[PDB]
């Protein structure tokens, strides 16, 4: 009753086409990641298979609603009536969402107009080894990630304090390696089509 | 007639909000969960993985479907699951599933007078199952089947088994698609996990199993058991006979390391050594020493006492082994 | 081309039995052929098209049958209105004939 | 559904002539318009092919360059013109519509040429 | 004028159309008849322990709502129509995989009759599951099934029966499995009861006996042409050691990389084969015959058996083969 | 500017069922098709299935779509196809085909200004084509694609070569991805099945293909005659080797063995018998041939041994008597 | 600003028909092409094909999609791809692709303000290049990749590469698991199928396959294994049986490395570089093999001399026969 309303006077007016401040400033995006299971490292193809939780954060001014309540803690059917930013893996070779027994996403939207966006990713990435001193080798297997068509002064992408963390290293699906270390790491990509922030994770791994 | 239940169910979804759970400032929702296993299928070892048919059924009141009619319980089909609110049930270690749309979308819907609900689906539940093929195979894996909801935490979302907790997973005895293991047997708990974006309320159902060892006798055992009786052959012929002997040393050798690279050809490459690598590693040592022993024959020759010697102790020694492998790892 | 080569050039029988006719092409042609009348003093109609079917209008004692390369045509007891000229095309490639069998009593 | 031909000519040989058959019932876009020969005494000879929404044409080789075919679109109409007129050419003409399972479904009248 | 009234029948038939309440929803179940044509039935693997099946699934019922007093004939409807009809939730128990084809369009036919009988119909490639006992392999036969029930509609809402009798499933007769035989096939009419109620159940049932003709040219002569090699050495004198240990030991070892490739093309089963009991039957002729030659070196290096074991080995061996052809067939 | 041909298409859908077949209540729809052979795709032997990549081009008649404009034809775009009644051809003898979509339907729509229509569409289909491996691999099949109208009798939709029969499936000089067979040209047929719901009208489409022999000469028929001649070989050899005369029996058994079990790789597990297993039958009854000679030797060995009469008798007839089988079964099968 | 660009867009996609190409009764639309290839995944001989992921950008100027009262360039989500028009823009040589559709589908649509459309995508196409194992290993493969308009012709659309050779960049950092990017060339043509003259550009490589693995696995074992036969010429003729297990032995290495090699390759029915290797290989082996048979033969049935000789000649001619070899495929 209060809480349709609230949702039906955000929607009224909204475009999804357009990100937040279009003609004003940069959308500044805070990314989150939580990794499930860092899988099997390929060599054969030269890939490794990663699980996470990917969050994005942002701010939205047309998302602000005043009422008592504070968080809309919202399912994925309110995912495709909003702006979402187009975050696409750089290094990727094939990756999907998990779509049982519903779509695997969240949102919730604060009354500042805080957007918290996180969704379930498996991600077939690509670090070609160099594999040399094979068997006696170690490799830092990268996650790129940036926006596809909004360049860096459209969508400027940034890390938390507490961006990368993972779950337990004991259950995960390394064999022949171990999980040594990770790193995040921050750039600007030079394309056809703009300059682009690009966010990458590396993974250090050692052979087992 | 029919036409009644037409405008009921108009009735229901006109001022139902499917984005926002029964009860938002009310209470807590409370979904109730039963699984029903039509078959066990196939456990992959190379992956780690299980994989399980199952009926998972879901119950929870809603108290904006309340209706009243000549029917108690309308049974309705599946496209208005997408016009009502359900719970986003996730599994936590699920790798692939997926939900079956043959030749209807695989689901269920009724919706009791009361308000109560009831959502079945039948999907190919593919989750993870970790091993420790330390006692490889001798060993009995545990393969769990976590699920829990998404975006809703435990002040939101609760769920509950819908029966006892004993009777509350039944699997189907005409289905078990499981050739290697055997389900000995379930057990299910209630869990609170707790994660950076709040607490979450995890059902767990753990399967029991246990590896059948009858196919790696046959393929494994055996034909490695065989060929170190083979290497014994080589005590029992003549001392002068130098490249019989020879023939039988070098083919065991080979035979064993061929048998020792095929045995692994059911094995993530872990960092370990499983039970049967440590059969096959004494029984390369037994073929590798009765090479050992015609090479000393053939230093003193010119019926050696250390063939004669050799035709009793390298049985013995071998069947005492057999004696302390087979009785550690079987209890 | 395609050599159509229907035999024989005349039949002379009675009316009321059964008489077969047999059109032999050189190269196949898949269920393509056609059978057509020639009345003295008339234009062709159609009879048979592709290898047995009958066409609107066709009595049900006109049947025929075909194959990659061996067609006839048989004729179940034959009336005195039937002392045609019978012609054998095709039409898998550019469409050739047959010269033609005449009907006689 | 009738197909009505033009009347019988008398030139002489080594002359041209005109000669035509006019469709009623349809229309010739959809279906293709074949001419064909009848010698007397003797069997059907196809002359040519006409698709007369593609304007595409083609002939016998033996009727190459002596015979083609035309066409019109509002007068619903197919034409023949012959060239250098002997004494084999005195036959019978039929233009055939094309029809189910390409069958030659419809026939004009006949149209006789004489040379003297 | 008949597609412009055509259009008012199609019209005013889908216009108040309720998809969400199956036909006589406060009255009797409904009567949904089955037959299937059986188009080909595809690979049947052991290693997956299925069979791949496509066919043309057909189903009929009377829909009061859907019928009209006009067109006389039974109106073939575009098959995007089906999507706004109530059609019944059938599906395939035992279906690992399946899919409706879609080229160039969706395979579906609907079928209206004036009286409102509904014939919807469906061409599925469906990879049902079939448990096999590979225990008399290769010479077994499996009882394959495919079980059609209606997943939420219980027997006091939906009604399923083989239209037809055995004239239900047709097609059977003409499919050519390249290593298996359609000995018979059945029909059955069920009722199973599960924990939300009864439901209706058919089951299309189908027993292939396996061929023999390819395991003769790819196993079993292989398994007995070292039998016939490893008798050679009982020829070859007593002088010639490394002679008889070649013709021994290299039968040893063809016999054993025989049985472990033979037994990759095969899932992990933990019982013993029939083709196992041939080639452990094989192997320990093979063995026994190097182990003859080890007796025959003790005797005359160590401190008429050599015409004994010519005799016995090829005759207890033939005769090992008539007990395992006429009890495995 | 665009205004016009906007309210010629608006025109055109408005009041217009795609339910309904052109003249439902009136005649039978008369559907003109024409097959582009893109690429004929690999042959699969084990699965007895062939690809094939075409350009299934589909016209018909549409007395609803007639307009009167500045344009001729309209050349529109895939989203015009889905909005028209299409026919529902499906193929007969397919089992998975794609209608490629990258990057956009991959599809085509002409409606002339009569109602005329032409509907292309890029498709690979992969149909079953049943094989006769009894002269494999000297062996040639006629690979069918049969298509038709599901749902739509003989009495509703009926389905015609635009072109004529000869002229109606193109294939194209450069699309031949076949690197075992060779094409020897199409062949195609107009017929009518039954089933168990009426008369269909069904067009079949036969591929003439013919396997070529020169990966099995080199695979299998080759090294089976070195095999046989290197037993051949062992009767030129001392009479008293009781060892080297046996170990090239017993290698020659082994490889013709081993050829005779990899010679069964990708075809399929069929009950008879190729010419190329009667082939290996006869090489194998040659290779142990030398064994049975050899065992007759060494059972007849014993102030020198002498040069066996068995060893002369098979220096001269064991390579005569392959060379009379060669002769026979190499003009028995190629012959025709 | 906000109501601005809102309107604006509104503006824009109010009135737009999605079934009718710019200049739709008018003059060809023209589109320029830009591809950056991410990478060259996996090229493949036994289905002839290879895998490719790129960038694939489109230029074209759309005159109802103008907007001035926003200077600034418009990019916008990629659900209005679905809205706008867009050419049909279609792979031949293609058998299987798919736009990458993490987190969203990879997708872009920048409006600019003169009318001028930057859609791009995100392509994974396994396209088909047939190749010639004429010479292999030691070949020169060659593949492309065809992008013509597919129901679109000469007069309703034109090709271009957009920037010329700048279309199609990033080949130089595509390391290929065994080949090597020698040239890449653009080619742009028209092509007359029986429905029209449609347009077609197209993007072509040369890989030339490296010669480490093939000459460490294939070439240098084949030569050793012979090296190894020519040790049967040294030995006295009455050890029978370890000449005759040499020649055996040597000969069933060659019979299982030509199996073992050519198991992988397609069921090609010519004749390559390494099989004509291989079959003069085994040809000296089984030279060697008669040779003994030969020799045992003189003795025996009927010596120092023949295998004297052998041990020269066999040399002189495998060195002769790897010259003429080598020239011919190099
Ligand atoms: C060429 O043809 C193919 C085949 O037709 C097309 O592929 C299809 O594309 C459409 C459109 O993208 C897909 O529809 C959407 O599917 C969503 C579910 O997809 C998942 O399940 C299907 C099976 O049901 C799988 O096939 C999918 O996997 C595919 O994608 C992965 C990505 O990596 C690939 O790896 C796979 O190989 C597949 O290609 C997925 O697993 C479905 O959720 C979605 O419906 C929602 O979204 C629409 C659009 O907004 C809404 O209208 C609708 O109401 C739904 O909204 C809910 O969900 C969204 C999130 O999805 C929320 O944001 C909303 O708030 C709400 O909760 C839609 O149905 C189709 O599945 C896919 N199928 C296949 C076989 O690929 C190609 O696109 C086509 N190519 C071109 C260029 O046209
Ligand atoms: C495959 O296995 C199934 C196992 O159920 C077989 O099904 C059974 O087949 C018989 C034979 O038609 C059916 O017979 C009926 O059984 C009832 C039992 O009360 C009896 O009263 C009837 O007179 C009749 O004998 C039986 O119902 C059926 N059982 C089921 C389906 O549960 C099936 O036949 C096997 N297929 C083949 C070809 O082997
Ligand atoms: C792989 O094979 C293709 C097919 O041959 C090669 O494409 C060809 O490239 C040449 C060189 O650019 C083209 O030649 C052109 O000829 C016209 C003739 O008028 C000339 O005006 C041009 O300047 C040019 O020389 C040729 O047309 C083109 N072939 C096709 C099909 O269009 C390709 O180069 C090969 N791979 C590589 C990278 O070498
Ligand atoms: C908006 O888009 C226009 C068109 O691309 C940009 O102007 C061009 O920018 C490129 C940058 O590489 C130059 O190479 C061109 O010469 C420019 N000229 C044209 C065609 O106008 C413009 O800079 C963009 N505006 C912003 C702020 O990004
Ligand atoms: C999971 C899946 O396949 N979804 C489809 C759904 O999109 C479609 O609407 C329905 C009816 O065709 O069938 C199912
Ligand atoms: C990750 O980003 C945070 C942002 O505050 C930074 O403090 C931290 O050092 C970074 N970790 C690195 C550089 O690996
Ligand atoms: C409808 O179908 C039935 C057979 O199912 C047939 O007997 C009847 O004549 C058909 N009606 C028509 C086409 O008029």
């Amino acid at each position: 009753g209060d809480v349709t309303v609230i949702l039906n006077n955000l929607l009224e007016g909204y475009d999804n086409k357009l990100r937040p401040d279009i003609g004003v400033k940069p959308t500044l995006i805070h990314t989150d990641m939580y990794v499930n299971s860092i899988g099997p490292v390929n060599a054969i193809n030269m890939e490794y298979t990663i699980d996470i939780f990917f969050a994005q954060t942002w701010y939205d001014r047309r998302l602000k609603f005043n009422s008592t309540i504070k968080v809309l803690r919202l399912n994925s059917n309110m995912v495709g009536k909003i702006w979402i930013p187009d975050t696409f893996f750089r290094n990727s070779k094939k990756a999907d969402a998990h779509w049982i027994t519903t779509p695997n996403r969240m949102l919730r939207i604060w009354n500042d107009g805080r957007v918290l966006y996180t969704l379930r990713l498996t991600i077939d990435a690509e670090c070609q080894l160099q594999l040399h001193n094979f068997p006696m080798d170690e490799h830092s297997c990268p996650l790129e990630f940036s926006s596809y068509g909004y360049p860096r002064e459209e969508i400027v992408y940034q890390w938390k304090r507490s961006s990368v963390e993972v779950g337990d290293t004991r259950s995960w699906r390394l064999y022949q390696f171990s999980f040594v270390g990770l790193r995040n790491t921050t750039e600007v990509v030079k394309t056809t089509s703009g300059d682009y922030v690009v966010m990458s994770v590396y993974f250090d791994l050692s052979r087992r | 007639n029919i036409t009644i239940f037409t405008r009921i169910l108009d009735r229901l979804l006109d001022g139902y909000d499917n984005r926002l759970r029964p009860g938002l400032g009310d209470s807590i929702t409370e979904v109730f969960t039963n699984i029903y296993v039509t078959s066990f299928g196939p456990v992959s070892d190379t992956d780690m993985e299980y994989t399980i048919d199952v009926f998972f059924r879901q119950k929870w009141k809603d108290e904006r479907l309340k209706f009243k009619g000549p029917m108690n319980i309308l049974r309705l089909n599946n496209l208005m699951a997408s016009k009502i609110w359900t719970p986003d049930t996730f599994f936590h270690n699920g790798k692939k599933s997926v939900a079956h749309n043959m030749t209807m979308p695989n689901k269920l819907l009724r919706i009791q007078d009361d308000g109560t609900l009831l959502y079945t689906m039948r999907l190919t539940v593919q989750a993870e199952c970790p091993m420790h093929l330390e006692d490889f195979p001798m060993d009995a894996h545990s393969c769990p089947l976590k699920f829990g909801s998404y975006a809703y935490t435990t002040s939101e979302v609760t769920y509950i088994w819908t029966y006892n907790a004993s009777d509350s997973v039944q699997v189907a005895p005409d289905g078990s698609r499981l050739n290697q293991y055997d389900l000995l047997g379930q057990s299910i708990g209630k869990e609170t996990i707790k994660s950076s974006t709040g607490e979450y309320t995890v059902m767990t159902a753990h399967f029991h199993l246990k590896r059948k060892i009858g196919y790696f006798v046959i393929q494994t055992y055996l034909p490695c058991i065989m060929t170190v009786i083979l290497s014994q052959v080589s005590f029992w012929l003549n001392r002068e006979s130098v490249p019989a002997r020879t023939v039988f040393g070098v083919t065991t050798v080979l035979t064993m390391t061929t048998l020792s690279i095929s045995a692994r050809n059911s094995l993530p490459k872990v960092a370990y050594a499983t039970a049967m690598d440590w059969f096959i590693a004494v029984c390369y040592a037994f073929v590798f020493s009765a090479l050992i022993e015609f090479a000393t024959v053939n230093y003193f020759t010119k019926v050696s006492k250390i063939d004669r010697m050799s035709r009793i102790v390298f049985p013995v020694l071998f069947g005492t082994f057999n004696l302390v492998y087979w009785a550690t790892y079987l209890n | 081309n395609i050599v159509m080569t229907q035999s024989p050039k005349s039949m002379s029988m009675s009316v009321g039995e059964r008489v077969t006719l047999s059109c032999k092409a050189s190269e196949y042609v898949g269920t393509y052929v056609s059978w057509y009348q020639q009345k003295p003093e008339q234009s062709p109609k159609l009879l048979i098209y592709g290898a047995s079917n009958r066409y609107t209008g066709v009595p049900d004692r006109f049947t025929g049958s075909g194959s990659a390369t061996d067609f006839t045509l048989t004729i179940g007891s034959v009336q005195a209105e039937d002392l045609a000229d019978y012609h054998c095309g095709q039409s898998y490639s550019y469409p050739t004939f047959g010269a033609g069998t005449k009907l006689e009593l | 559904v009738q197909l009505q031909q033009s009347g019988a000519e008398l030139v002489k040989p080594g002359a041209s002539v005109k000669l035509s058959c006019t469709a009623s019932g349809f229309n010739i876009k959809d279906t293709y318009m074949y001419w064909v020969k009848q010698r007397p005494e003797q069997g059907l000879e196809w002359i040519g092919r006409i698709d007369p929404a593609n304007g595409d044409t083609k002939y016998d080789p033996k009727f190459q360059g002596k015979a083609t075919i035309t066409t019109d679109t509002f007068s619903n109409t197919a034409y023949l013109q012959l060239s250098s007129l002997t004494s084999e050419d005195t036959a019978v003409y039929y233009c055939a519509r094309k029809g189910l399972r390409w069958a030659m479904d419809y026939w004009g009248q006949g149209t006789s040429v004489t040379v003297s | 004028g008949n597609m412009s009234f055509v259009k008012e029948t199609v019209d005013k038939l889908l216009k108040g159309y309720d998809i969400r309440l199956r036909p006589d929803f406060g009255g009797p179940p409904v009567c949904v008849g089955m037959n299937i044509d059986i188009a080909s039935i595809d690979m049947v693997s052991e290693v997956n322990m299925d069979y791949t099946l496509t066919m043309y699934f057909q189903q009929y019922w009377r829909d009061k709502r859907l019928a009209y007093s006009g067109i006389p004939l039974n109106l073939t409807l575009d098959n995007r129509v089906a999507d706004q009809l109530w059609v019944p939730d059938t599906y395939f128990l035992n279906d690992k995989k399946s899919f409706v084809h879609g080229v160039t369009v969706k395979n579906r036919m609907i079928r209206l009759h004036p009286d409102g009988t509904v014939l919807y119909g469906l061409r599925i490639t469906t990879t049902a599951a079939c448990m096999m006992d590979l225990r008399r392999y290769p010479l077994d036969e499996q009882n394959c099934t495919l079980e059609i029930e209606s997943y939420g509609y219980t027997t006091d809402d939906i009604e399923f029966y083989w239209r037809g009798g055995d004239k239900a499933v047709t097609g059977v007769e003409r499919i050519e499995l390249p290593q298996f035989s359609i000995v018979e096939h059945r029909l059955v009419s069920r009722n199973v009861v599960f924990a939300t109620g009864a439901y209706p159940r058919l089951s299309l049932s189908f027993r292939l006996k396996r061929n023999i003709g390819y395991f003769i040219l790819q196993t079993y002569m292989p398994s007995i042409l070292i039998t016939i090699l490893s008798w050679v050495s009982f020829w070859i004198n007593y002088d010639a050691s490394a002679a008889r240990v070649a013709l021994g030991i290299t039968t040893v070892l063809t016999m054993t990389t025989i049985n472990t490739h033979l037994r990759e093309t095969l899932p992990k089963i933990p019982y013993v084969k029939a083709i196992d009991m041939y080639l452990m039957g094989c192997f320990v002729f093979v063995f026994l015959a190097l182990l003859e030659y080890a007796f025959v070196n003790y005797i005359f290096f160590g401190r008429a058996i050599d015409r004994w074991s010519r005799i016995v080995f090829p005759f207890t061996f033939s005769l090992f083969n008539l007990v395992y052809w006429l009890y495995y067939v």
